[PDB]
């Protein structure tokens, strides 16, 4: 205690850490709180989707040959991957820093924790040609083949406020129009374009209104509209969530312990591990329910 | 950076090191190859890239209250705490410099500054094997490879 | 002086199809920061006939 | 984020006066630092526009 060598500093050693980002895991805790829970070990999930089909004739009198068909069917698939991570520190220091109080072990359950929750965003936003059952590869929320691609054509950073209403419909027709699918839909935007739809509108002469209020004014078929960290310059992505659109599917809830000490100089070291799968709904003819915007 | 590179003994969750204690000579930096000397001291290598038989030793990080991390370099004559790793571990190793690693399984050499490099396994000691995709340009970078 | 402690952010994960893979451990670095405490002063004055 | 920290609170006294014509003198002083955040990546916490 205060060495009179140095006694003119003044410590006090509770540390802040980091804070995340702006909009980090949006669309994550909204799947993960709806999430259907399944057992660990199944490692595929299916489903099944029918069709629509029946040839029809028309006549004056009736006495005709009345024609038939039926319904085919087909299977979707997931996949259940496992993630994992780890914290340790030795003996000679744990020891010592348990002397004056200073909390190192509080200060990376809460911090290992966070970084296991963010290598899923590299896993849901962007995927991996690694964990492959049969066929049920995820591939990414924006390079997968159940995942509708469609190009924007004005840069939406720049444009004003009447070319955002004109491209954000266009956006949405992907969805009521060549893919058939209704409901409440939610949209997830750039930190970027979060901040560019803040400025002045350039066409409401009456006062002060930005172009974000416009966009939930005119268009209120968006439920939710929230910025997420994922995404990144000039890129959105509108779909569905709920068990008829973009789902996940919970293998073992995140759960932690810690590995025990045979000798009296065994390390102290602590595991935190977890299991999820994401899929988007298809339809039987392919009728997609996600768009990811270019 | 989602790959935190401040611990160099990062080898599995059940694995436990084997240490090494010795006296300083020099002031080295966690993560290269060192060597024991008469006395009792340790320093760096300074041997051939082309002799076998050299025990597999690197520098471990010093603790944290002692002033000790992955780039901090050790106070000289001192007591310097390091690892014997035994094949199957992960460790943090430290390249040279102008080597990419392309494919996860390269043989891993020894260059005579007590860095590492990719050389032909043919007519060096192969100590470890790569276990990350990334490129070095700067002379003490730590890449990830596997013991064996 | 007056020195504060900010800590860092680590962690490794690895992502497994059968979940028997060797898993990463890690811990957290520490840094401090500082400031400075000094002395300002002035004064004014007359005479006695004044 | 941004702030201060206060050493000596500004106070102020007189130099007393010994003979009969001493002149009369007053001194005021003070004493604080400032200092803004900082975190151990870089990331800072105060922007100053050019």
């Amino acid at each position: 205690m205060q060495r009179v060598d140095e006694m003119y500093r003044l410590v006090d050693s509770t540390g802040t850490g980091e804070d995340r980002d702006w909009g980090n895991q949006t669309l994550l805790g909204r799947l993960l709180s709806q999430a259907q829970t399944v057992s660990i070990g199944k490692k595929v999930i299916e489903s099944r989707r029918y069709s629509e089909a029946g040839r029809i004739n028309r006549s004056m009198s009736g006495q005709t040959d009345i024609d038939m068909d039926k319904t085919k069917s087909s299977y979707q698939k997931m996949v259940i991957p496992v993630f994992d991570g780890a914290y340790g520190r030795d003996f000679r220091d744990y020891e010592a820093m348990r002397s004056e109080m200073l909390p190192a072990l509080a200060e990376d359950s809460e911090e290992i924790e966070f970084t296991l929750l963010d290598d899923v965003n590299d896993y849901l936003w962007n995927g991996d040609a690694k964990l492959k059952v049969d066929t049920a590869v995820w591939g990414g929320l924006k390079a997968d083949a159940s995942v509708a691609a469609y190009s924007l054509g004005a840069d939406l950073t720049t444009a004003t406020e009447a070319q955002v209403v004109a491209e954000l419909l266009a956006l949405l027709d992907v969805l009521r129009i060549t893919n058939k699918k209704s409901g409440p839909f939610e949209l997830y935007i750039s930190p970027q374009i979060m901040s560019n739809w803040q400025k002045l509108a350039g066409a409401n002469t009456n006062g002060f209104m930005n172009i974000m209020a416009a966009v939930r004014a005119l268009i209120p078929e968006f439920s939710v509209v929230e910025a997420d960290s994922a995404l990144q310059g000039n890129q959105v992505l509108c779909s569905v969530v709920g068990t008829r659109g973009l789902h996940a599917k919970i293998g073992m809830m995140m759960s932690s312990y810690q590995v025990p000490r045979v000798m009296h100089n065994d390390p102290y070291q602590f595991v935190k591990w977890f299991a999820a799968g994401f899929q988007s709904n298809n339809s039987f003819s392919g009728l997609k329910s996600t768009v990811y915007g270019s | 950076m989602a790959n935190s590179k401040n611990s160099i003994f990062v080898g599995g969750a059940g694995r436990v090191k084997q240490t090494i204690e010795g006296l300083a000579q020099s002031a080295f930096k966690p993560g290269q190859l060192l060597a024991r000397a008469a006395g009792d001291a340790i320093d760096v290598t300074a041997k051939a890239s082309t002799t076998y038989g050299n025990e597999f030793l690197i520098c471990d990080d010093q603790p944290q209250t002692l002033g000790g991390g992955t780039d901090v370099a050790v106070t000289a004559g001192d007591t310097v705490q390091a690892i014997s790793v035994l094949p199957g571990q992960y460790v943090l190793l430290s390249f040279a410099a102008t080597q990419n690693v392309t494919t996860k399984g390269a043989a891993v050499a020894s260059n005579g500054d007590g860095n590492f490099k990719l050389g032909n396994p043919a007519t060096e000691q192969t100590f470890a094997v790569t276990e990350e995709i990334i490129n070095v340009t700067t002379a003490g970078t730590l890449v990830l490879c596997r013991a064996i």
